[PDB]
């Protein structure tokens, strides 16, 4: 497996001679080319990468030669001739590399225009994010699709900028990181609001007392703290501030609802419960078991202090009655 | 064998250096204190200790947590630390332990948790860096499922958490926490419980609370840690004791897993029937009162006690009246809050307040501890003079 | 231990009580508890054991409870131990 290694080396020398002939035809085509000058510069860079690999292959050929001579005197004369053919190809490549260097300078200037377009692509994605978080309505699941489509359009802009940077061979990279961190934070806010909306919907279908006030408060209180834990877009916007006020309304609603579910009113019988409904001055229903949805649309926040007085009276009345 | 020579030499030093008195009753170092040091080396799982030098560092930690750190003063702790270092020097050579016994040393701690609450629990050295991170993280999981704890975390408090989490790791092991007023121990124990995975239990104090109501709760508490086999921490304060005879039932639970006049004849037999299913699962084919002697061993494994006594009043008397409360349990005295603790506390509470400027802000957080420490000094200067 | 253990055993086979003094160290309870298991392991029919710790609030009436808890009428001779076999009692913290 040393004489077999010398035979495989001789076959690799024949392959490099044909690869050199192909590299020469590729050099003439780039010479004929110089849009079109930028594509020629890209093919010139790949040929310059192939040329350094060929310069290393020519040295390896000359070593595989000297190995044969000491092992096959004739095989040493063959790969020494291969190194001689590699030097003649390296001379014609340096002439093409000079003309390529003139076009590469013109390409490097156009690279700065590609970097400026990337900066304009990054600023637009920053503004569109401000318009996505607002879009107010129940298209929160749908806005995730509009966000993801934006993330794909940014990711396409990143791959285009990563391709432009390879052609030229910091700030464009930092902007990409900042958008990705904004997208991740936006998505976390959409997931949390959707969970909180689901919990509000689940509570909304409870019995008159199945909620039990304190049990509702604990989940919201945990949810409200765990909302502030997330630090995406530094809150503000519109859609975010609105739901924190909706949660806060929901949070302030339960202690009042707890008084309406307290045993002093649960007793019913007397007209003391009907007097509570007369402050609201609205259409009301009395159900031992029914949806808390109606309670939230009954406007218990309105006539708050009036209700709070009737709750305290009703309690004092029960305690003596008992 | 060197550890066993080392642990003996340590016992001979401390028993000479610290003599028992009517005050500092606990200073008496019985055998069973020595026994708790070697209980900590068993908690050490194999494969997690490749290095020989390291197994000594674990024993050193364990000595301090066991029958160290039960000293009224910081001056006694300084003499105790010196006594070990010189015994550690003579016994162990070719192994350096400088910078773990020097003035201003590096804190060393060994808990079941290192990689965090979430990951697997192997008993090994925790780095001081991850300590601040992991106790903080562990609070957030408590601030989810439990009522908001509202504690400020300072180096000494994190030490106290880990220290309790050791004391409640072994089966028979029970905790006794001695703190002046607002020391920490009552809520620190509720945190410790949750890190270990044990759900905290505390008796509800009432005006109409009888012996039969306590005895009823103790049965339900046994039932949670017995057949159901869930780990249940038991938190007990001076406020929770209305009658002296309640503290009787407690002292029996610390002494052994068996309590007198807890279970009736029927309930005992009814419990043995439930356990009979388990011992067949364990693969010990016994259908006799050996099954009951397995139950109390399983109960005393999954029922730990965290008792919360004030130093000044109603301790020396109760310690004399019940030996179990101080003997059976591993006590950890709480010293006053250090300057480094007070500064961290003051800054958290004053963080929302404006305090005018940014230099002022820095001086006002500096003042709080400086004002507390010199009032505490004047309090001892006053005490010396007028007996105030 | 081996010396002291051998005596307490030989004493309980002659129905002569013993008493274990210690400065809360050297495992008085566990040595005694260990001995009582070794005797019960040998002859589980003849000798049974029951460990009664003494609290600060243990009276005569309370003690009668623990004695009445493990007894019989035993067809005359008044109170007799169950199984017609010699029940060992144990007492811890007799000082208090
Ligand atoms: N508002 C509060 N002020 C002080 N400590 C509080 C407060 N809320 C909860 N705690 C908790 O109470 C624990 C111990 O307080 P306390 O029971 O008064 O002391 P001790 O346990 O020493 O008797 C502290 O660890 C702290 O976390
Ligand atoms: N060889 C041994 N046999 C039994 N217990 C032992 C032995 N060596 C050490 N011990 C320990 O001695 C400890 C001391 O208990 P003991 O002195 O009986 O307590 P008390 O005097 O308070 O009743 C026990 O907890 C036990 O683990
Ligand atoms: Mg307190
Ligand atoms: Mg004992």
């Amino acid at each position: 497996t040393g004489s077999a290694v010398m035979n495989y080396i001789s076959k690799q020398l024949k392959d490099i001679q044909e690869f050199i002939e192909n590299t020469k035809e590729n050099i003439e085509i780039r010479n004929k080319n110089i849009s079109e000058l930028i594509n020629v510069m890209i093919n010139l860079e790949k040929v310059r990468v192939k040329n350094d690999d060929d310069v290393l292959t020519l040295d390896t050929v000359e070593e595989m030669l000297n190995f044969l001579k000491k092992k096959k005197d004739s095989d040493i004369k063959k790969c020494k001739k291969l190194q001689e053919e590699w030097k003649n190809l390296a001379k014609m490549a340096q002439a093409v590399k000079k003309d390529i260097q003139n076009p590469v300078k013109t390409e490097s200037d156009k690279t700065k225009e590609n970097i400026k377009k990337f900066e304009e692509i990054t600023l637009k994605e920053y503004a569109n994010s401000l318009k996505k978080e607002s879009f107010y309505k129940t298209g929160v699941s749908e806005s995730f699709k509009r966000i993801g489509e934006v993330k794909q359009k940014v990711d396409e802009f990143e791959v285009q900028l990563n391709q432009y940077e390879d052609f030229a061979r910091i700030g464009s990279k930092k902007l990409m990181e900042q958008i990705r961190t904004d997208v991740s934070s936006v998505e976390k806010l959409w997931v949390r609001i959707e969970i909180s909306e689901k919990t509000m919907d689940e509570y909304k279908k409870m019995k008159w007392g199945s909620i039990n006030s304190m049990d509702m408060e604990d989940e919201i209180k945990k949810l409200r703290k765990a909302l502030t834990d997330l630090r995406g877009i530094d809150k503000r916007s519109n859609a975010f501030i609105g739901i924190t006020e909706e949660l806060k309304k929901w949070a302030t609603f339960l202690p009042l609802l707890g008084e309406l579910k307290d045993p002093s009113m649960n007793s019913e019988d007397g007209r003391h419960w009907k007097k509570l409904k007369d402050l609201v001055k609205k259409e009301f229903d009395v159900s031992q078991e029914l949806m808390l949805e109606i309670i939230w649309d009954l406007k218990l926040f309105d006539y708050k202090d009036g209700i709070e007085e009737i709750t305290d009276q009703a309690k004092q009345e029960l305690k003596m009655e008992k | 064998n060197i550890i066993v020579r080392a642990s003996l030499m340590l016992h001979q030093a401390v028993t000479q250096n610290f003599r028992k008195t009517a005050i500092n009753f606990h200073y008496e170092f019985n055998l069973r204190h020595m026994s708790n040091v070697f209980q900590g080396l068993l908690l050490s799982d194999p494969n997690k200790f490749t290095e020989p030098d390291k197994l000594i560092k674990l024993w050193i930690h364990e000595c301090e947590r066991t029958y160290g750190d039960r000293l009224v003063s910081t001056d006694n702790l300084k003499t105790y630390k010196e006594n070990i270092f010189d015994i550690v020097k003579k016994s162990f050579s070719k192994f350096n332990f400088s910078r773990y016994f020097g003035n201003n040393p590096e804190n060393l701690i060994y808990c079941n948790f290192i990689a965090g609450i979430n990951s697997d629990r192997f008993y090994d050295q925790m780095p001081n860096n991850e300590m601040e991170k992991h106790i903080s993280e562990a609070l957030k999981e408590y601030n989810d499922n439990n009522a908001f704890m509202g504690l400020v975390l300072f180096e000494d408090a994190m030490k106290h958490v880990c220290r309790i989490c050791r004391i409640v790791l072994p089966s028979s092991g029970h905790a006794l926490l001695v703190g002046v007023g607002g020391s920490g121990k009552q809520s620190l124990s509720k945190l410790a419980s949750f890190i270990m995975g044990y759900t905290t239990f505390s008796i509800t104090i009432s005006a109409t609370y009888s012996m039969v109501d306590l005895r009823n709760d103790l049965q339900q508490l046994y039932f949670k840690c017995g057949p159901k086999e869930e780990g249940i921490l038991f938190l007990f304060t001076e406020g929770q004791i209305t009658n002296e005879r309640f503290l009787v039932y407690i002292n029996d639970l610390l002494s052994s897993g068996e309590i007198a006049e807890l279970y009736t004849l029927d309930e005992k037999e009814a419990m043995i029937n439930q356990v009979r299913a388990k011992v067949k699962g364990e693969g010990k084919p016994d259908t006799r009162e050996n099954c009951w002697n397995w139950f109390i061993d399983q109960v005393k494994k999954n029922l730990h006690m965290a008792i919360c006594f004030s130093p000044v009043g109603d301790m020396r008397r109760r310690a004399r009246q019940f030996p179990a409360l101080v003997n059976c349990t591993v006590i950890d005295w709480f010293q006053p809050w250090p300057y480094e603790a007070l500064f961290n506390v003051a800054k958290s509470f004053l963080e929302p307040v404006d305090l005018g400027d940014d230099k002022v802000r820095e001086a006002v957080v500096k003042f709080m501890p400086f004002s507390f420490t010199l009032v505490n000094d004047l309090g001892l200067k006053l005490l010396e003079q007028e007996r105030r | 231990t081996l010396a002291t253990t051998e005596f307490i055993k030989s004493y309980l086979m002659v129905k002569h009580p013993s008493l274990l003094i210690g400065n809360s160290g050297c495992g008085k309870t566990q040595l005694a508890k260990g001995i009582l298991k070794e005797i019960v392991q040998a002859k589980p029919e003849n000798y049974a054991y029951q460990l009664i710790n003494f609290n600060y609030y243990t009276d005569s009436t309370y003690l009668q409870g623990q004695i009445e808890q493990t007894l019989e009428k035993k067809a005359g001779r008044q109170y007799g131990p169950p199984g017609k076999v010699q029940l060992i009692y144990f007492i811890d913290d007799l000082n208090m």
